[PDB]
């Protein structure tokens, strides 16, 4: 079944047990420096 | 977008013309200047690889932290589950306003002077609204829906991960308003998740002290709305007030401006 | 999941999880002078501690070289094992070779005159597999004539009953010596009036192409 | 192959009888790549300037000297356009050539060894001698606690005075940083040591000089300091 | 950008209101300096930026200074930013190092290249860490501040601070 | 070029002629001879298979060795991280300059007399700058940011890894010259690594002396510009000073030299 | 991710811990030997 | 056009009210060219570091003033890396971009005359001032004999409180001879005459600066002295 906060290794049932993976790398620059 | 590595810096070189200007800004419009190192000097052409995966926030918040120390000098305990107990922790996750993130637990128990003794506990998670046990051999330890864990002490640390239980769609480490239609202020009903009590099995008097020690761990964090850290210790488990007379300059002071 | 307790758990040996799990190292740079392996040490000429006598603790300055001069008898001898204690021990070669067991393949001894120019002479440089008494005794081995450009190159090879030698010292570990090196005057050392009558010659030790260690040791 | 010359800059240098060049690790010096730049401002290559051969002082040899170093490039802070660049300079990156000139006449005898050591860290003000030099004290451990018969691991060039009179060394720029400064680090030290005592009859040349000429090859600076 | 506390004055501690500009007179002369290092204590404390510093080890990339004059309109003038590679005593030997004129819109922005003999860069203090600095900032007046008569002649500089695109952290610590 | 085994042994024959001469070399130009041993004896074919794995750097440093020992006979201990306490591996890593590599490392706690008494302690790396906890209860000790290991006396030893952390390339052994602009010489900043601290869980004292062994493994090591080794023992921790009465000879001396 | 200081066995998310397989057998004989 | 900013080497020079940019006789600088080149030692061009801008002193205007002028390159000759530079060889040659800055309120009132004329000599030490700078005595002839009513045929820009605060000269490299010294000649000089002088009410800001900003364009330099 599909449960989780939000590449990575299970071993149970539940999705919400496991352990993160490589971690996205994604930045939205103008969006807080320049929202004008 | 996707950066995975910072962005490199282009060859430049002098210029002389009239109209165009990067160095002037304008600070009064609330948005930070664009101007690139390549407008002002003569930069050589520099490739960078450095990595930024190190300032993401699932890194920056997968860290194990304690949240609460638990003693036992009745044999059993019932205490409330609040994350805001330490500094060093708060001062963490009260940088964000609104967190959704999944959470893993990790219990040490020991004798207050370190030592391990052959003994048997037992963990119980309370949901709001289920009933409270009030004695070691309560009734209520029959654990018929409520999750149990089982551990000796020589036994190692146990470990458990648990869901995100809010009932709305974040955590929210402030509630500016009232629940109920002048302590009450500030209590958002959404953070309350019930409580936690430990005891031992035995029906007899346990002959030892108890100390537990709670750390969290966090995983799949997403994050909202970055707002200003504290420079002020904490004075309340609750409420972010302060020492009104002792009022901590955020920068160390020095003798003189030019020096 | 079923599983079974094998014997030798729990024991460290001293032949892992991380703790920082977004660490990036530091991009490497190239840098000149790059070792990939050990061995490229050891083919590297360095000097050889022949003089090695008692009274020349106090000054060692004199201790890496032996003195020429005019008389055919001999001037040096010394063993040829990169092992035992002795002249090996202030080379490079036998530093290294004190971290290992066992090792196997020919060496080359290359020597160096730095007399005066008018001066000249022949030399023999003799190695005896397993001590000599004169010249035509030790002129049976293997040998090198040598004439005073002034290096020659003398090369040592590898005679052995077993594929890999261990080091040598006292006791049983003595059927694993290798030999004896000597040197003897050729013909007398001859220099013109007006010039120093005594020289001295430097002795180079190094390892060549098919050398070889194992079983590494801790000295 | 007795005989060559490099004519470096402005300057040159011949000698009739010399031995062969010896590069150091077999690694031309090279200006820095974009790859490995990390300095985000335009570097400076004064390039003809800064590449004239420098001759430092003359070093007189006896019969019982106990042997001379150089710390660099603190030789070539004080001296010559580089002096007065260095001096205004942050960054700091160039190989160096080095070369040794010693001749006798054809009746002297003696050995010197010429040796380059990167990074020289000596042991128990005289760290940074300048261009004049400083002299050893106890030449066997090289005043470090290193034996001096495995010194020629690193570069070198044998100076015999029967064979040639003078010895080369092109060492490029080895640090673990791509620019490094030029008042508080020495990228290398020189080793000249006399294995092979000087000995020659009564009624000779006693005056025997010794000399070293030095030419950084690939020099490069960066950042504007006001005077240090 | 966040705000940055130039002027952290001994006797400013009781009215910390102050100490978030620093005044400007009619008088060359200079009239504030402070180091560039963003997480040695001092006036980058109070940014967000230092703050976020406190939490990592490692840190490169180059960092940019704003600056927003706040005084009358009539008002006018031309005032000289430097920045100088490892104090400066005067305007001449001040203007050797990277610098910027001035003038009198009025936003400002120096930007401080990112230049050092190792990658990455430590947090500055006393010690063998004092190798790890990276330069001390100042400002000098190009001309008098000139105010016509009927007019205030004292006015403010409020100084901005953020980081460039190229930034990054590495070696998360705890403070 | 790979060289998986040394290189074989050709045939040969006796040369007679003028001109050629391999026996001849010049030491002078600080080369090597590259004569052969088939250029001045007659040699069988010989083929050999010794493989030269056991030479590589890999092999060769690969090996745990004793970096430090702690005790604790006020309950915590703060120790600056450093590899230069020892000569077995001082000399080892001391023949290179500098060495870029990946260390892995072990604790090994007992007690003075070699006892196993239960007992839970704590391990906390603390890098440079990070705050250092003063007491066995101290709020640094809540390690919000900073790694932790928690074990007890009778687990078996614990086994971490930790990258390589430094903000130059590679570590260097050695640094001629100054960090500031006299026994400052040869503190090279890029090596300062943080420090380390242990410590009894329990706010109470601990009844039992402790005493911890550190080795360290080393993994992906890449040498550069090999040195001389040293021949005279170690006087200091941190420059090589040396005993400057008595030398010690490299080379043991002997009676005669024609015997 | 990738991160390592330089066939291998990982049992882990890092790159840096992992067990050295069969190390590389390579040499260059004429870089130090005969540097001329 | 009223807004202008160049940023010639490792400094900038911003200015939100300014005039256009006035290039000496339409002649961009230049390197010198292989068919007019004379000399016969590869030239030195240090690029970045000499082309940082420099700040000379502050002239403080007065109600009473009669004027002040510069030689150059004397100015440079004591200053920087290019003071450094010239000390150390015999032939120079490159262009200059001269900045002048003085800005005041919008009450007051007067007028100057920025421009450069070439080669310029005086008449009945003082010949090369230096960095400071000397003032002039007889204004209305130059100390030179020629009417200052005919110096607008000479490169000018007119530098007007009411319009603008600072204006800018781009002149090249003008000498008979394709390289020239640097201690023994003046290629050109400045002139800053205030014609209209400055008039204001009492209650003002009475302190009113002016500042000289210059850099060098595309400098080169040849042969190698020792120091003078």
């Amino acid at each position: 079944n599909s449960n989780s906060a939000s590449t990575t290794i299970n071993y149970y049932k539940d999705a919400y047990a496991a352990s993160a993976g490589r971690q996205d790398m994604s930045q939205d620059p103008k969006k807080f420096t320049d929202p004008v | 977008q996707v950066l995975p590595t910072a962005a490199n810096t282009e060859a430049s070189s002098h210029r002389l013309g009239t109209g165009v200007v990067p160095a002037l800004q304008a600070a009064e419009t609330g948005a930070s200047s664009n101007a690139s190192d390549k407008n002002l000097i003569e930069t050589r052409c520099v490739l960078n690889h450095h990595s930024t995966q190190e300032t993401a926030i699932g890194n920056f918040f997968s860290r194990a932290g304690l949240v609460s120390i638990i003693t036992m000098p009745d044999g059993y305990v019932n205490w409330d589950i609040d994350l805001m107990g330490y500094a060093q922790l708060r001062r963490k996750c009260e940088l964000f306003t609104y967190m959704r993130f999944d959470a893993e637990f990790t219990f040490v128990v020991a004798k207050p002077n370190g030592v391990l003794v052959p003994q048997l506990l037992q963990y119980m998670y309370v949901p709001p609204g289920a009933p409270k046990p009030t004695s070691r051999d309560s009734f209520a330890w029959q654990t018929a829906t409520n999750p149990s864990v089982f551990v000796k002490m020589t036994d190692p640390p146990a470990q458990v991960s648990v869901p995100f239980m809010s009932p709305a769609s974040a955590y929210q480490w402030f509630y500016d308003g009232y629940p109920t239609f002048d302590l009450d202020y500030g209590q958002c009903p959404n953070n309350m998740m019930g409580t936690f009590s430990i005891r031992t099995v035995g029906t007899e008097k346990s002959p030892h002290s108890i100390t537990l020690r709670v750390y969290m761990r966090i995983k799949h964090v997403r994050a909202w709305i970055p707002r200003p850290l504290r420079n002020q210790p904490y004075l309340f488990k609750t409420n972010p007030n302060y020492k009104g007379n002792d009022i901590k300059c955020t920068s160390t002071s020095r003798d003189k401006i030019t020096t | 999941i079923p599983t079974e307790l094998k014997p030798g758990t729990n024991q460290f040996l001293t032949t892992s999880a991380p703790i920082l799990p977004g660490f990036h190292p530091t991009p490497p740079i190239h840098i000149p002078g790059e070792v990939h392996n050990l061995l490229e040490i050891c083919r590297v000429e360095t000097i050889l501690e022949v003089n090695n006598l008692k009274t020349n603790e106090t000054t060692p300055m004199q201790r890496l070289c032996f003195p020429v001069s005019v008389q055919g008898e001999l001037c040096a001898a010394f063993r040829a094992d990169p092992g035992r204690d002795g002249p090996w021990q202030s080379t490079i070669l036998g530093q290294l070779c004190r971290y290992y067991t066992q090792w196997s393949g020919s060496l080359e001894v290359t020597f160096m005159f730095a007399g005066s120019f008018m001066a000249t002479g022949k030399m023999l440089i003799a190695y005896t597999p397993p001590v000599p008494a004169d010249r035509i005794t030790a002129m049976l081995g293997t040998h090198v004539i040598w004439d005073f450009q002034s290096s020659v190159t003398l090369v040592v090879p590898w005679i052995s009953n077993t594929h890999y030698r261990a080091h040598a010292r006292a006791g049983y570990f003595d059927y694993y010596t290798t030999g004896i090196i000597t040197i003897w005057y050729q013909t007398n050392y001859v220099v013109p009036i007006g010039a120093p009558t005594t020289a001295y010659i430097v002795a180079l030790a190094a390892a060549q192409d098919n050398f070889t260690m194992k079983l590494c040791k801790d000295t | 192959d007795r005989v060559a010359q490099l004519t470096i800059g402005n300057s040159t240098i011949t000698t009739q009888e010399a031995a062969n060049i010896v590069i150091a690790y077999g690694e031309w010096p090279e200006y820095c790549p974009d790859t490995d730049a990390t300095a985000v401002d335009k570097p400076t290559r004064p390039d003809v300037s800064v590449n004239r051969f420098f001759t430092l002082d003359t070093k007189s040899w006896a019969k019982d000297s106990k042997g001379w170093y150089w710390k660099f490039p603190d030789v070539l802070t004080e001296v010559g356009v580089f002096g007065q660049n260095a001096q205004f300079h942050y960054l700091y990156r160039s190989g160096f050539c080095v070369h040794v000139q010693c001749n006798a006449s054809k009746f002297h005898q003696g050995a010197l060894l010429v040796a380059v050591l990167p990074e020289y860290v000596l042991g128990t003000a005289t760290t940074q001698p300048g261009q004049v030099g400083a002299v050893l004290t106890h030449p066997y451990v090289l005043d470090a606690g290193i034996p001096l018969s495995q010194l020629t691991v690193c570069p070198h060039q044998w100076i015999n005075l029967r064979t040639n009179n003078c010895a080369t060394i092109i060492v490029p720029y080895m640090n673990t940083v791509p620019f490094d400064s030029a008042l508080n680090h020495c990228n290398f030290g020189l080793l000249v040591i006399p294995v092979v005592p000087l000995d020659f009859n009564a009624g000779a040349t006693s005056e025997i000089p010794i000399t070293v000429t030095i030419a950084p090859m690939c020099a490069e600076f960066a950042g504007l300091r006001q005077a240090v």
